[PDB]
RNA sequence: UACCUGGUUGAUCCUGCCAGUAGCAUAUGCUUGUCUCAAAGAUUAAGCCAUGCAUGUCUAAGUACGCACGGCCGGUACAGUGAAACUGCGAAUGGCUCAUUAAAUCAGUUAUGGUUCCUUUGGUCGCUCGUACUUGGAUAACUGUGGUAAUUCUAGAGCUAAUA
RNA sequence: UGACGGGGAAUCAGGGUUCGAUUCCGGAGAGGGAGCCUGAGAAACGGCUACCACAUCCAAGGAAGGCAGCAGGCGCGCAAAUUACCCACUCCCGACCCGGGGAGGUAGUGACGAAAAAUAACAAUACAGGACUCUUUCGAGGCCCUGUAAUUGGAAUGAGUCCACUUUAAAUCCUUUAACGAGGAUCCAUUGGAGGGCAAGUCUGGUGCCAGCAGCCGCGGUAAUUCCAGCUCCAAUAGCGUAUAU
RNA sequence: CCCGCCUCUCGGCCGAAGCGUUUACUUUGAAAAAAUUAGAGUGUUCAAAGCAGGCCGCCUGGAUACCGCAGCUAGGAAUAAU
């Protein structure tokens, strides 16, 4: 049974004129435990959130009716679809797929959004919340009885609707993929189109490098190609804006809608949600306590389902799930294919540097030569002291738990206090410190690897890509983590980002990577935040815009009334 | 708007005084004699005799040449001589009211299998009917409350697919006749 | 095993003969309709796939089975007059499966456009 | 209802169509036609339930679009076309002819007529007026409008028309002493010779009939259809010939 | 008991032996009449209501040991 | 099957009500092997609604120059199958609920001699004493240029029909 | 007025009394009110125009709304079902044999209710009765019947698994039939009761006006015919108990 | 139980017809939506139901009655008002 909570709005609740009938009618007040505390000298009633029993007595006893009853989510075990193990995560509901349109799934991380894909694609038979004695496919098809899906799963069981997924963990694919991009992509096409899939995804300039050659941006866009040529009907796109810049995110969004025949089944799952208005037609939402249970809501429309989620209150249920709305010279590397000619630029202490790049522009080569590796030109600065370095792709190899790995292999004599209250307590790795690092998903893997790179003392922090594999909620948490750490440690740091809202917030100083994308590159002298974004967004020819109330960066339509009047003045984003 | 019929009726009337010892005594005697299963099987026969007697008790207050009397009395007495509870000579409407409740219990198929010698006791007759052994002129009857009218009372035989009829004996003996 | 044919009406308007089949099969299961078509086609001097039977209900007790059957003049009158589910029981016909809900979604989506675009909006 | 109705449920249909209760929710509504809605047979009832030439409702349509069925010598493609009370329903593929005649229970019978007999019908003349430089018209009970009638014809008479042409061959005058059939109320279907008419100003007139058995009834004047002259009927009759036997003699005849 | 539906306050009798102990305060109970249709008698003064359920489990199932809290 | 029984007193006969007894519908508790039927968001809120769906239609017989397919064994107005749009018709029936309504609704009855009626079915349609071997102008489908963040929004340019 | 009207429903000796939102007819309305376009037919809402009220998207310039249709979720509640399949049926619409129909049909959840009806049968042996032709009594007979005993026995069969048929748009269920399937036939029938009303303990252990049962009368203060338990029994029986309208 | 000895205008040994104080009452007759309710027929395997079905192309059902009050009608003229 859902927990119900009494909810007061601020308007039409003027407490001086209506004689405080809500407090005097409540049963919990009439023992003396104060769920309601009002006075006639006040501006609002305050109903307590853990002392309300949710019994609905206070609602009818109000003169200017302002009091609503609102569900708060709980463990329900009502129409459970799949539970993974003993004392483990429980996926309650199944999403409904639809022909010929795109389905988006937004929410938090660790809530079950990839597990929903594996059940709808034939990759799992769910055990219906019963892990000892799993029911088999006959009795699964009598539990979705009276729904559409016991026809749809019958198409899965005889393979009348073929299901191919794009994997969430995109960095690990060349371990089962050997050779060249020309051979491994083109032997498995099974439709010889070969013409739109590269030009919509900016490819055939990467086709004689190896599959092991690519950095994480180009590693991502290869996998979007390998699902799209294939002949099937059911496609699931796991986090397709991971490791990508904004210009390639729109091209990935357009090609997903080029996979629509009206008989094809496309659902996607996003955490970026500024191309989601250009990417999907209907959006389901996943609430719950993270990794204890997750439930799928009903599908809402594109513009509708976002603004429902950003307030965090679902209107088709009455459920509320959230109340919150010093000098280095320039050099040439050429690894094997193309050079990056850095222009010699200045450098500071106790300031922040943000790399603004493209898919193959040289960000993960410039963060290596600051650690003193791969230096074929004479000169280039060596730092005096040891350096912290985060890798792009963390393929971990460890022993046992993270309490051996974090707490007794780096700073065994700890730096708490003060280490944990400033850094570790918002980063929330004390809950997952019991679990081993080898079973981890990509959200916790990225979150645990930052803890060492902040936890190491060094002079220059090489930090790259914190906005991979995380949700939208803990991406502004990382910003106050890094801003309050290095400007109170008085050291400086290299931060490397793809996301627009993260890179705008921190940046003291800006390093721009100009030139032709992935064929000849130049890293410019360090510019300011105002001209640095407004030059770089003139290289995208893409203009951003704040939604005025939840501060969300939204992208203008390409030739529009807002876009050409912003590209005229060159303010590609106001107040950077 | 559906293409249905919801027409149904109840076919027993529960007694008013529930614990009168004389009523319990007489109906338990009828249960134990005639091999009924519960008291609702007695009350249903009381309801059908009560409906018959209500029809005759309605017709008997008329002038005797009103044609509703002369048509429906002849039909009702013809059905009672057809099922056999009123004998062929005494077809007058005053002899409907002299029907006892043991007339319709004698014409059941269970009592007419026990009285026609096809069972060793009356409880053997009901368990013989319910196991698809008894047929009435090539229709295999699984109803112990089948009221046998007397152009079907003559043909009561064992089934053509039964072990006490034609052949193919049951699973007990054919598992028993495999010894090695 | 034994076919008896109850009331017979020869029907000159739809070019057939109309009858009610009695099938006595006292030691067997319900006989297939193919065997009934072979026995009645051996009875009425005609070929066995111009005759169509349906609706056979086995009576209670193991006894007779009673249904309908109709014997056409030729196969072309059968392809004009017989219902398409009853021809599709014979392999003479097959329906294209979408069947009802994808057609309805394609009907409500082809109302949103105009012109030649209704063909290239699916 | 903001307009006309187009459907008719099964339990609200006429009793004399003798429909089931469980075959479906709806009954066929008769089309608008010559005959009234409670007093007609559609063709889908007449071919599906009375004659059993077509088992399901699509096969009555497959019969009628092959131009098989003639109603009054005219080829009728509507399957719900109303017909009744000596519409001559003629099927020429099998050479049969049917005239719709009430049997004495009040139901439309399958009653067969001779192939020489199906060139005429009878019609009760309901309205006599003049028009349009003195042209006299005549309106039958199946709404045939005939110009230039015989000038002795008055209301409530019976004429006999040729079914090929539409022209009056001869007429019967309404009297005592003519044989009569009722198209009517509780005494629908009984055939007898007329004995009386009581004439009332301002209301329905009651006409007393005496049967071939001698039992008598009376109905309203709008229910009296004259069959013949004298005691000679001009049509083929049903096999009981309109004598209502009581439930006692009908049981004794079924015995 | 204070009723959810109209907010009036009643006094209800929790019938069987030891069935007081299965009740926490601030619970939903489903309260039926006492059997005499508006008149309050027994030997208990001014009480005409009795409790059937507590928190969607009935007091017979709690009392016999067939269900638990 | 036109029926009664316990309770005022030390005891009795009564007025009398309470409680019993049997149907019946709404819920709820405990229970459950077969099989034919079968009500099911009315009661309180005629309160609020995400999403799919619930009304469209082409014959021999209104208008095709879309190669969209296709005959002509090829030389002429058009073979034929036909997506689209114009046109005609249906969308006023069916469905759902019971909020208003107490001579209002509704029911039997009687009348339109005080009115309308698409459709069907019969009548009428050289009754009139005054370019015709067939007349005009356009606009859609189509082609082409675009706007708008946003709709089953539609604007400009060029064609061509009619049972418009 | 917790009032849509009627055909009707539950009770019923005759009379009455009460109920009818509800599948047929007739009316009214599509959030509250208005006002209109087309049309033969509307004051249409799966049409339009505003006002009120509430709500969605927005580039804050604007755009679109109406489940008292089928399913579904919110909420209120003591109180009510699956976002399934199809035009085979029954009919309606259309220019029409040909297309369409959450109208309808079909399945699912379903102890609201209604009809049928399993949960053993028979033969032994032993014991007890019964009447006995014999027997004043001890004592007889399968020279005759009735009951019991977790004391034996081989005959019958469906619950159920499940090839097929058959049903049907295509499946399902029912019916037919092939193979498996019964000893304690653990393949284990429940719900209320035993003072009177009211069919059934004048039993064994606990508590000792406390806990409680009790519709009423009443029982409970150390032989409780009433509480809490066991045994036995006794109504009803695939059902019965309680609460409210009647 | 039924009629008879003890109204007038006139139409083919008068059917037809000028009409007589009203009504209440009664008895027949017309018209009274089907479904439900009594009810006839018929072995859904019995039954609740259903309108089917039966005989070796043929035969035959899908009845009937009640529907109060008000209206309409012809027979009666005790009892009751004027
Ligand atoms: N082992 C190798 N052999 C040959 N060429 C390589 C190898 N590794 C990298 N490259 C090339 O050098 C370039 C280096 O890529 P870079 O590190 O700039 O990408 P990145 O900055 O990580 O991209 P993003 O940051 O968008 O994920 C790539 O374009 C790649 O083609
Ligand atoms: N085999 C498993 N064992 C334990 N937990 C699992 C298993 N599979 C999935 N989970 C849990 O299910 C959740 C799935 O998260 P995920 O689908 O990655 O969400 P998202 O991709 O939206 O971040 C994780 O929190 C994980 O703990
Ligand atoms: S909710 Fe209660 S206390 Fe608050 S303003 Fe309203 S009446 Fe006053
Ligand atoms: S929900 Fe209950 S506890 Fe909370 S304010 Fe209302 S009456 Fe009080
Ligand atoms: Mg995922
Ligand atoms: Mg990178």
């Amino acid at each position: 049974k859902l927990t119900r909570i009494a909810i007061v709005n601020h308007d039409k609740c003027k407490p001086k004129k209506c004689r405080q009938e809500c407090k005097k009618s409540c049963p919990v007040v009439r023992m003396g435990k104060l769920c309601i505390e009002v006075t006639p000298q006040s501006k609002i009633a305050w109903i307590s959130e853990t002392l309300c029993i949710g019994c609905g007595i206070c609602i009818k006893k109000c003169p200017f009716g302002a009091l609503s009853i609102v569900n708060l989510p709980s463990n329900l075990e009502k129409e459970t679809t799949h539970r993974y193990c003993a004392n483990a995560f429980k996926l309650h509901r199944l999403p409904i797929p639809r022909p010929g349109e795109v389905l988006g799934l937004v929410g938090t991380n660790g809530i079950g959004k990839s597990t929903a894909l594996k059940i709808l694609a034939g990759k799992q038979k769910p055990n219906l919340g019963k892990y000892d004695d799993p029911p088999d496919w006959q009795e699964i098809l009598t539990y979705f009885r009276g729904s559409e899906l016991q026809n749809y799963f019958t198409k899965i069981l005889e393979d009348d609707l073929k299901a191919i997924i794009k994997p969430q963990y995109v960095d690990q694919i060349p371990k089962a993929a050997k050779g060249t991009v020309g051979s491994i992509l083109d032997r498995k096409d099974e439709t010889k189109t070969q013409a739109i899939v590269c030009q919509q995804l900016d490819l055939t300039h990467l086709k004689e490098r190896n599959v092991e050659d690519l950095s994480g941006g180009e590693l991502q866009r290869f996998a979007c190609a390998v699902v799209c040529i294939q002949k099937a009907d059911i496609f699931m796109f796991d986090e397709p804006s991971s490791y990508l810049d904004v210009k390639q995110r729109l091209k990935a969004a357009i090609t997903i809608r080029s996979l629509i025949n009206p008989d094809r089944y496309i659902i996607v799952v996003e955490h970026d949600l500024s191309v989601l208005d250009y990417l999907s037609d209907f959006i389901c939402c996943l609430y719950g306590v993270p990794s204890a249970y997750g439930v799928v809501t009903m599908p809402f429309s594109v513009r509708e389902g976002i603004n429902i989620f950003l307030d965090g209150y679902v209107p088709t249920e009455n459920l509320r799930f959230r109340d919150a709305s010093y000098k280095y010279p320039g050099m040439k590397k050429k690894m094997g294919e193309f050079e990056l000619a850095i222009v010699a630029g200045e450098f500071t202490d106790s300031e922040i540097m943000v790399m603004l790049g493209e898919n193959g522009t040289g960000k993960t080569t410039f963060i290596r030569m600051l650690a003193g590796r791969l230096k074929p030109d004479e000169g280039g600065e060596v730092p005096v002291l040891n350096v912290s370095y985060k890798p792009q792709k963390i393929s971990p190899k460890s022993t046992g738990s993270v309490r051996q790995l974090l707490h007794e292999k780096i700073r065994d004599a700890y730096t708490h206090p003060q280490f944990v209250t400033d850094v570790m307590k918002p980063l929330q790795i004390e809950n997952i410190i019991d679990q081993e690092v080898q079973t981890l998903s990509g959200g916790e893997l990225q979150r645990v690897a930052l803890a060492l790179c902040l936890g190491k003392p060094a002079d220059v922090y090489l930090i790259d890509e914190p906005s991979a594999y995380l949700d939208s909620e803990q991406r502004l948490m990382a910003a106050r983590v890094v801003k309050r750490f290095i400007l109170h440690a008085k050291k400086t740091a290299f931060v490397v980002e793809h996301d627009f809202i993260m890179a705008t917030y921190l940046a003291d100083r800006v390093i721009v990577f100009d030139g032709v994308p992935s064929k000849n590159t130049v890293a410019n002298s360090p510019q300011t935040l105002l001209a640095g974004m407004n030059k770089f967004l003139s290289q995208l020819e893409i203009t951003f815009r704040r939604d005025p109330n939840n501060y969300r960066p939204r992208i203008n339509k390409l030739n529009s009334i807002k876009d050409v009047e912003q590209k005229k003045s060159g303010n590609y984003f106001f107040l950077d | 708007p559906v293409a249905r019929s919801w027409v149904c009726r109840k076919t027993y009337v529960t007694p008013r005084r529930p614990f009168e010892k004389s009523r319990l005594d007489q109906e338990l005697k009828l249960i134990g004699e005639y091999g009924l299963r519960n008291k609702r099987e007695v009350w249903r026969v009381k309801f059908t005799l009560a409906k018959i007697r209500k029809a005759a008790r309605e017709l008997l207050t008329l002038d005797e040449k009103d044609p509703r009397r002369l048509f429906e009395g002849n039909a009702l007495l013809r059905r009672l001589v057809r099922i056999g509870v009123l004998d062929e000579g005494k077809m007058k409407l005053d002899y409907i009211l002299g029907l006892k409740i043991e007339d319709f219990l004698e014409r059941r198929l269970q009592t007419q299998v026990f009285k026609l010698g096809l069972a060793k006791s009356i409880h053997h007759a009901r368990v013989l009917i319910r196991q698809r052994h008894i047929r009435v002129r090539k229709q295999v009857v699984n109803i112990p409350s089948f009221i046998v009218r007397l152009d079907s009372q003559k043909h009561i035989d064992f089934s053509l697919r039964s072990p006490y009829g034609g052949g193919r004996p049951g699973r007990v003996k054919r598992k028993n006749a495999k010894k090695g | 095993v034994t076919i008896r044919t109850r009331k017979f009406m020869t029907n000159r308007l739809l070019q057939r003969k109309q009858m009610v089949i009695d099938v006595l099969h006292p030691g067997k299961a319900t006989v297939p309709k193919t065997e009934i078509r072979e026995k009645l086609a051996k009875m009425y001097k005609t070929t066995p796939d111009v005759i169509f039977v349906f609706g056979f209900r086995t009576h209670f007790g193991g006894g007779k089975t009673t249904g309908f059957g109709m014997i056409y003049d030729s196969l072309d009158y059968a392809k004009k007059n017989e219902p398409k589910h009853r021809l599709a029981r014979h392999g003479l016909y097959e329906k294209k499966k979408t069947s009802r809900k994808q057609r309805k979604e394609r009907k409500n989506r082809m109302k949103k456009v105009r012109g030649t675009a209704k063909a290239n909006v699916g | 209802a903001r307009g006309p109705k187009k459907h008719l449920k099964r339990v609200a249909a006429p009793k004399h169509w003798m429909l089931d209760k469980l075959t479906g929710v709806f009954a066929p509504r008769p089309s608008t036609g010559p005959h009234k809605l409670r007093e007609c047979l559609p063709l889908i009832i007449f071919l599906r339930n009375r004659l059993k030439y077509a088992l399901t409702g699509d096969e009555v349509k497959k019969i009628c679009m092959q131009r098989f069925i003639k109603i009054d010598g005219k080829v009728r493609t509507d399957i719900t076309y109303p017909a009744g009370f000596m519409d001559v329903i003629s099927i020429d593929k099998t050479g049969e002819n049917f005239r719709l005649i009430y049997d004495t229970k009040g139901r439309f019978a399958v009653h067969r007529i001779t192939p020489e007999e199906a060139k005429y019908k009878l019609c009760k003349v309901r309205k006599i007026f003049v028009g349009t430089k003195g042209i006299p018209h005549l309106v039958t009970h199946d709404a045939r409008t005939i110009r230039y009638p015989d000038p002795l014809i008055k209301v409530n008479d019976t004429i006999q028309i040729d079914l090929e042409t539409g022209k009056i061959t001869d007429f019967i005058k309404f009297d005592t002493g003519n044989l009569c059939m009722v198209t009517g109320g509780a005494n629908l279907g009984r055939i007898g010779v007329i004995t009386n008419r009581e004439r009332h100003p301002g209301s329905f007139d009651v006409v007393h009939v005496k049967d071939a058995n001698g039992n008598s009834f009376a109905t309203r004047l709008s229910n009296i259809f004259v069959i013949g002259k004298g005691n000679k009927p001009w049509i083929s009759l049903p096999r009981g010939k309109g004598i209502r036997l009581t439930i006692a003699e009908e049981r004794d005849k079924r015995l | 008991v204070q009723l959810i539906k109209n907010g009036k306050k009643i006094t209800a009798f929790v019938p069987n032996d030891g069935c007081l102990n299965f009740i926490e305060e601030n619970d939903e109970v489903l309260v039926a009449g006492f059997g005499r249709k508006g008149h309050a008698v027994g030997d208990i003064p001014g009480v005409r209501f009795k409790v059937v359920k507590v928190a969607n489990v009935s007091l017979l199932a709690l009392y016999k040991g067939k269900k638990e809290r």
